[PDB]
RNA sequence: CGGCCCCCUGGACGAAGACUGACGCUCAGGUGCGAAAGCGUGGGGAGCAAACAGGAUUAGAUACCCUGGUAGUCCACGCCGUAAACGAUGUCGACUUGGAGGUUGUGCCCUUGAGGCGUGGCUUCCGGAGCUAACGCGUUAAGUCGACCGCCUGGGGAGUAC
């Protein structure tokens, strides 16, 4: 859906699932809320949480937002050079570049979350709440800018798209 | 508190209106209660305070002939 | 085109008023007050101005559709001349919420329409009580009123056409996250923020309100007009 | 848990009753219980059929029975064996005489009995009921009609709450006296007790299936009708 | 910090002429300094009031609530400076779209309306970049920062104990 990258097929990473009632005036609301994940394996910013009447509702309404008005992040697989100091309401993150000979060790659903996210091999412990909702935005306040050279004149870099503005 | 500046042509009912300027407000008005020193400065002193809704009004106004209520 | 220095002109010699209240994002185009009367700064706006019409003259031969909004008490006669006929939509009885964003069910709610406008005059409608028939022909006077303008529109269009922004600012912020490159005429109390182009106005003056919306739609509408005829004078060339 | 019967006040106008016969006060009773035994030993034996509506109708020296089916060929069995047993048990109970006749078959994948079948099956099969409310309504949606409400009790996971969830779509008038409108209550067994499925559809405000008399009394009948007026 | 004056006198806000030329930032310790009541002697004492008493409540503590009613409240000097001690926003300084209110030095104007513009002043409304969990802040930050100092590290039990 609209600006999204060259993905095909769906990441269909659901990561919690809810369903919250008031029950106070004539019973429960009906409605689940889901939170889900959809990547690539190539890097975006992909992450929705929205809520439907029923499960299967509620994922692909979820997705929809996972899909729409998402920017292209241009990452080399699993590698990822030029990370961002994460913070995301109070959630704080601090990736750093790193070898993809040493592996990734990350509890519960983290590894599948980063994963879809090719920031897999560069996160460092989290800090601030582990509550199950935020801890997982690395992939978005963690992404807004970004490289992964693969150019012999890097070290030209920012001089090349200098003179061109000039 | 009739208030003691005279009504313009006098009746028998008194215009309350027309007659007070400063008198009463916060001297005779707090009449059995408990005296604060500092807190009249904040608490009765609240021209402005008042002017906020006639603002928020005046603001109105304009926006309703913008929508096409007007 | 060289339409532009000569429109700016003849409707901003208004300079405005709204009071001394004004929109400090606007403040490069705005003159410091003379004495309690708003006043421009028309020489800031000459840049401004010309840029905007000559990128409308070019995408005359891409687009299929222009959407005028921002209807207001004001501008509704401004925005029934400036689309003068229907491969340029408009709305004068309301802009109502999200006509872009599910377009899907507007054009649902169309089909309804223009079926039961062909269906009340065979006369369907009428049965049951004629209390019953009265209220649908009262619910479809209203949807008629608001949909005139936009019956037969075919998908989301090319651009949006703002003639004021002040009160109608989620029809733009919607247009943008649908990649819509939106053309905006503001009044002081508006911002130029957020949107692509501006032409930097005042909403007071009727005289003013009109020339801008005119200049901006011109530019779009007779350069259509001129990539049509270029087709015509292809095979009319060797004749000629 | 409120409403006077939904289909109980339409029983007058554009709705049929579910039986049709006449006996004259004293014998009333006596027919409205031979009336109710053919509805409960004949349905006991297609069993194996799947059918929406039973309608028991009696002449003179004669009883009827409608029998109203998700397709025609069903109660029919091989070579006739089946239909004559039917008739069989109908001419046993009843002081008369039996024919039965399958009907005409209109909407029966949306006819109130067939489609709370369709649905009760998956609660009576212990689904996870993740997306059943949601496919139950997808295919009521993509065969026909104009809305569906359902509304499913029992317990639903096998729970020791009372645990109710619903579902309404398009639709559902509840107050409205004229057409035919589907309201069916199931009530069938699983492992852990009853289970049940309250199920409104509404496939049209005017419904032809069911309707008023051809002419009034005064076009009718004889041509030459009025009367001399005394003259014995 | 609020009656008006006089005497001694601080601190901050402007402006020209002019002079010095890092003479700077922060501040443990530190000495000086109280909203309020507390309080020693002197002065002063009109009302009101904790307690105290009795009514009223039954709703319980003489509390609340009402009537009687005292220390106190009030000044002068003096003793440990307490709190929610305040923009619970440290200090001073550098950088960041602005308009306008209140209202004042001062450049200009018929000072066309507590008016307009030039440029300083505290004080405030609106909102943009940035910052927040959220309200909110936003050029007087809770932004971008600088150094240095102050303080916090789960509840209860403890502002007591040591």
């Amino acid at each position: 859906a609209h600006i999204e990258k060259q993905a095909g097929e769906l990441q269909e990473k659901l990561i919690a699932v809810n369903r919250v009632s008031k029950t106070v005036k004539g019973g429960r609301i009906f409605s689940f809320t889901a939170l889900t994940v959809v990547g690539d394996g190539n890097g975006r910013v992909g992450f929705g949480y929205g809520k439907a009447r029923e499960v299967p509702a509620a994922i692909q309404k979820a997705m929809e937002k996972a899909r729409r008005n998402m920017i292209n992040v241009a990452l080399n697989n699993g590698t990822l050079q030029h990370p961002v100091k994460g913070v995301h309401t109070g959630s704080r993150v601090f990736m750093q570049p790193a070898s993809e000979g040493t592996g990734i060790i990350a509890g519960g659903a983290m590894r599948a979350v980063l994963e879809v996210a090719g920031v897999h091999n560069v996160l460092a412990k989290a800090y601030g709440s582990t509550n199950p909702i935020n801890v997982v935005r690395a992939t978005i306040d963690g992404l807004e800018n970004m490289n992964s050279p693969e150019m012999v004149a890097a070290k030209r870099g920012k001089s090349v798209e200098e003179i061109l503005g000039k | 508190p009739v208030i003691k500046v005279r009504e313009n042509e006098p009746f028998d009912v008194a215009l309350r209106r027309f007659k007070r300027s400063c008198e009463k407000a916060g001297v005779l008005a707090e009449v059995r209660r408990r005296e604060f020193y500092e807190k009249p400065t904040t608490e009765r002193k609240r021209a402005k305070a008042s002017a906020v809704k006639r603002h928020a009004k005046k603001l109105a106004r304009e926006n309703a002939r913008r929508t096409r209520l007007y | 085109a060289t339409v532009s220095m000569r429109d700016m002109l003849k409707a901003g010699v208004h300079f405005g008023h709204q009071t001394r209240y004004w929109n400090p994002k606007m403040k490069p185009f705005i003159f410091g007050a003379r004495n309690k009367v708003h006043i421009i700064n028309l020489e800031k706006t000459v840049p401004m101005f010309n840029e905007a019409l000559a990128e409308l003259n070019k995408i005359a031969s891409r687009k299929g559709k222009i959407l005028f909004v921002g209807t207001k008490r004001a501008a509704s006669e401004a925005v029934k001349d400036a689309a003068l006929s229907c491969d340029q939509f408009f709305v004068n009885h309301r802009w109502l919420g999200g006509m872009l964003t599910n377009w899907k069910t507007v054009r649902q709610s169309i089909k309804r329409l223009k079926d039961l406008e062909t269906q009340s005059q065979d006369g369907t409608f009428d049965k049951l009580t004629k209390k019953e028939a009265l209220m649908r022909t009262r619910e479809l006077e209203k949807l008629e009123n608001s949909l005139g303008g936009i019956k037969d529109m075919g998908g989301l269009p090319d651009a949006l056409f703002v003639i004021d922004a002040d009160h109608e600012h989620i029809a733009i912020k919607e247009a943008n996250n649908l990649g819509i490159p939106v053309f905006a005429i503001v009044d002081t109390n508006s911002d130029p923020d957020g949107v692509d182009f501006v032409i930097p106005g005042n909403d007071d003056a009727i005289r003013a309100v009109t020339l801008y919306l005119g200049a901006v739609a011109a530019t779009v509408r007779e350069g259509r007009s001129q990539d049509l005829a270029s087709q015509a004078e292809e095979s009319f060339v060797e004749a000629e | 848990g409120q409403k006077v019967h939904p289909n109980g006040i339409r029983l007058g106008i554009v709705k049929p009753w579910n039986s049709t016969w006449f006996a004259n006060t004293k014998e009333f009773a006596d027919n409205l219980d031979s009336d109710f035994k053919v509805r409960q030993y004949l349905t006991k034996e297609l069993a194996k059929a799947s059918v929406s509506r039973i309608v028991i109708e009696r002449p003179a020296k004669s009883i009827r029975v409608t029998i109203h089916t998700a397709r025609p060929g069903i109660v029919i069995g091989k070579k006739g064996e089946d239909v004559e047993k039917l008739r069989k048990v109908v001419a046993d109970i009843a002081g008369v005489p039996a024919q039965i006749n399958i009907a005409e078959v209109r909407k029966p994948e949306l006819d109130a009995k067939l489609v709370a079948d369709s649905i009760t099956s998956q609660l009576e099969r212990r689904v996870m009921f993740r997306r059943a409310m949601k496919r139950a309504v997808q295919n009521a949606m993509r065969l026909g009609a104009k809305g569906i409400k359902v509304e499913v009790s029992g317990r639903l996971g096998g729970a020791e709450i009372a645990r109710t969830e619903w579902y309404r779509e398009g639709r559902v008038p509840l107050h409205t006296l004229r057409a035919d409108i589907d309201y069916n209550t199931s009530e069938a067994h699983t492992t852990y007790g009853v289970i049940g499925v309250k199920v409104w559809i509404f496939k049209g405000e005017i419904l032809g299936g069911m309707a008023a008399v051809e002419q009034p009394e005064k076009p009718a009948a004889q041509p030459k009708k009025q009367q001399r007026k005394g003259r014995k």
